[PDB]
């Protein structure tokens, strides 16, 4: 009875295709108005032409309703390409791992690309909640001109402006790539390449002062200048494996399509191909269902700008040695 | 070594100039030209950059937006996988200034947001210390708001009112401008958005004497000029839409920069095609750092921190008797008035 929709689960150097197959192939999406017909594609070539000529060919052979993309790189240019793909075929893509999940604020108005990951404002909120836990109400901020810079500073200053407790923001600095100032708790915000040059001063650090940067600085946690005792916000890349995310992305596409058909009595006609175009209203309706998918009680909603509303975030300490020391679900910190 | 420099230009007439510009630029390395036209379907344009440009080991791609619907995004993203420097020549929308999305982009034209830099001076030239800023809830409009705000911050004078793009009836907003005792009004919208404001303002008597309409280039362009109010002041980028002069200038730029880059050491060869090359051009970021860090056909050629063009003049325009007049010119710092007299709305 329930119609089948075609979801492409594309894995770029993303072993193992077996654990990913078996995990989802027991989820009975009946009790939904729509059930998914999943076709994995294992690829080794991660360039713009290969990714494009994979998506488009899959669209022209099979009826592709959704695409779920997982990656094994730290290349953000992946995400933009797929968000560029999303918009020109008005077909949903979910970047769930790797560069496909490297959050891309400010993207195409027509886009249906959504990423498993948090915003700059969300992790800033987690930082200030860490302080609210252990009473570090005196801090600074030190920022580069790298984008999202102000949005970060804006989020910090906002959450404490609209408050009664005694927050004391010392000094807010904006490096170029040089002055000295003494605050016990800081908030560094920059690129991991520029962070090392900034971290190269008084290896300011190492005595009685903690430093706290997000995923933008921690970067590839499995990869000199960085302080010991650095605390970071990052996405849960330890207890949330690729099978679990492929399966979650499937559930999101399938539930969105189902809710649309149970209300509008039709789901979008899959896209003819990439080459042809001619023969928008269907895309935006599904987009509305895509960003408000409640599954297993768990709220898997998205922002209209492409990040998750409630990402599984973790607070990590820096031997090697980034180690999880806290978890964040909804608006609380269990550390 | 042969160093080829790629281009995505308007028609064959312009690709001709580009190969001629490379020709008159070779005066150890030889520069050769590889050029294509735009592909109206942008997915195929992304594949054309792979198969016709990067397949030739390109060291930089230049991209002209023709006089709509063709953006440099397919070339920026594809070349932006590696970081082969992409030098836009025509498009001015500020989405291309965000370095966290467009990873190797320079452009010999200022973005539209930078036109706020002129209105600032108009205010400092007319003692306008209280403005109402009407902008579209769009990346470009808020780009104007953001830069006008920061250069005002030395934003009480800035009273912003937002409208959703595609809004035909704007009586509510402008009614609120009336309630806010509006005098000088700055507007940042698209062509067909500015048209909507223009008609809504000429129907509650908001274009007459006492009102000052200060406006950029898109709002005094195309459809919007026909219904733009009598007395409005617009802007116009000098040598802006002249694709030739920008090809010539940017070819001179990449030439000098190729020389400076080979003066350095350990410069690798760019990728040869997309399929198989999953890694990044190692000496790419350094090459663009060279490009961002002379004199030319369009003017003092120099870029800011984002790769956007610095030191550009604007034709300052006033709409006299339903016709655009140049009442002045924006040096690049000071703003200079010519012989013609200015007429405000109403007179």
């Amino acid at each position: 009875s329930p119609p089948s929709i075609g979801i492409a689960v594309i894995l770029v150097g993303t072993s193992d295709e077996v654990a990913i197959k078996d995990a989802h192939e027991k989820d009975d999406f009946h009790h939904l108005s729509v059930v998914p017909r999943v076709e994995l594609v294992a690829m080794n070539e991660t360039d713009p032409k290969s990714i494009i000529t994979r998506i488009c060919d899959l669209m022209s052979d099979r009826k592709i309703q959704g695409v779920v993309f997982a990656d094994d790189t730290d290349q953000e240019a992946i995400a933009q390409i797929l968000d560029f793909i999303s918009a020109q075929t008005l077909t949903p893509i979910l970047g769930i791992h790797g560069g496909s999940s490297m959050i891309m604020a400010d993207k195409d108005e027509s886009s249906m690309f959504f990423q498993f990951g948090p915003s700059i404002e969300q992790q800033a909120s987690v930082m200030l909640n860490i302080m609210e836990e252990y009473d570090w109400y005196i801090f600074s901020i030190v920022t580069t001109y790298f984008p999202g810079y102000q949005d970060f500073v804006n989020k910090i200053r906002s959450t404490i402006e609209n408050s009664f407790v005694g927050w004391e923001l010392e000094e807010v600095l904006l490096l170029d790539m040089l002055k000295k100032l003494q605050s016990p708790i800081i908030l560094l915000y920059c690129t991991k390449e520029e962070a090392t040059y900034i971290f190269e001063v008084a290896n300011l650090t190492g005595y009685g002062y903690t430093w706290i940067v997000p995923s933008l600085v921690a970067g590839d946690t499995d990869t000199s200048e960085f302080p010991t005792g650095l605390i970071s916000v990052s996405y849960d890349e330890w207890d949330y494996g690729l099978p679990a995310r492929v399966r979650d992305g499937i559930a999101i596409i399938t539930t969105a399509a189902s809710d649309m058909l149970s209300e509008h009595s039709f789901i979008p006609e899959p896209k003819s191909s990439c080459y042809n175009t001619h023969e928008i209203y269907q895309s935006n309706m599904l987009n509305r269902y895509l960003i408000n998918v409640t599954f297993e009680g768990r709220d898997l909603s998205f922002s209209e700008d492409g990040y998750q509303m409630h990402p599984k975030l973790v607070i990590i300490l820096l031997e090697r040695k980034w180690e999880r020391v806290g978890k964040w679900k909804d608006k609380s910190l269990q550390m | 070594k042969i160093v080829n420099i790629g281009a995505v230009l308007s028609t064959k007439k312009h690709e001709q100039i580009f190969r001629e510009a490379v020709n008159q630029a070779n005066k150890k390395i030889q520069l050769q030209a590889t050029s294509v036209t735009h592909r109206p379907n942008a997915i195929q344009m992304a594949l054309s950059v792979c198969e016709d440009l990067i397949s030739s080991q390109v060291y930089a791609i230049l991209v002209s937006h023709p006089p709509d619907h063709l953006t440099p995004t397919p070339i920026s993203y594809t070349a932006g996988f590696y970081r082969i420097p992409v030098i836009g020549l025509t498009t001015r929308m500020s989405i291309y200034s965000d370095k966290s999305i467009h990873l190797s982009f320079l452009r010999t034209v200022p973005p539209y947001s930078h036109q706020a830099l002129v209105w600032f001076e108009m205010m400092r030239l007319f003692n306008w210390n209280h403005v109402i800023l009407i902008v579209s809830d769009d990346h470009e409009g808020r780009a104007a708001q953001k830069k006008l705000e920061t250069l005002l911050e030395g934003p009480k004078a800035d009273k912003v009112l937002q409208f959703e793009p595609g809004t035909k009836n704007l009586t509510a907003l402008l009614l609120e401008a009336k309630e806010l005792e509006a005098r000088v009004i700055i507007l940042s919208a698209s062509e067909d958005d500015a048209t909507a404001v223009y008609k809504s303002a000429a129907m509650l008597d908001m274009t007459g004497a006492g009102y000052v309409w200060l406006v950029g280039e898109r709002e005094i362009s195309g459809s919007a000029l026909r219904y733009a109010p009598d007395g409005i002041i617009g802007l116009q980028l000098i040598n802006g839409k002249n694709e030739s002069a920008h090809i010539s200038d940017a070819v001179a730029v990449v030439a000098q920069a190729i020389h400076e880059l080979f003066e350095m050491e350990n410069i690798t060869d760019p990728p040869r095609g997309c399929v198989g090359n999953t890694n990044i051009w190692k000496t790419g970021p350094l090459f663009k750092r060279v490009l961002m860090s002379p004199d030319g056909v369009t003017g003092r050629i120099e870029f800011n921190e984002d790769g956007d063009r610095k030191f550009a003049q604007y034709s300052i325009m006033n709409l006299q008797n339903r016709k655009l007049v140049q009442v002045g010119i924006f040096n690049g710092s000071y703003i200079i008035q010519n012989d013609r007299k200015i007429i405000w709305p109403g007179g």
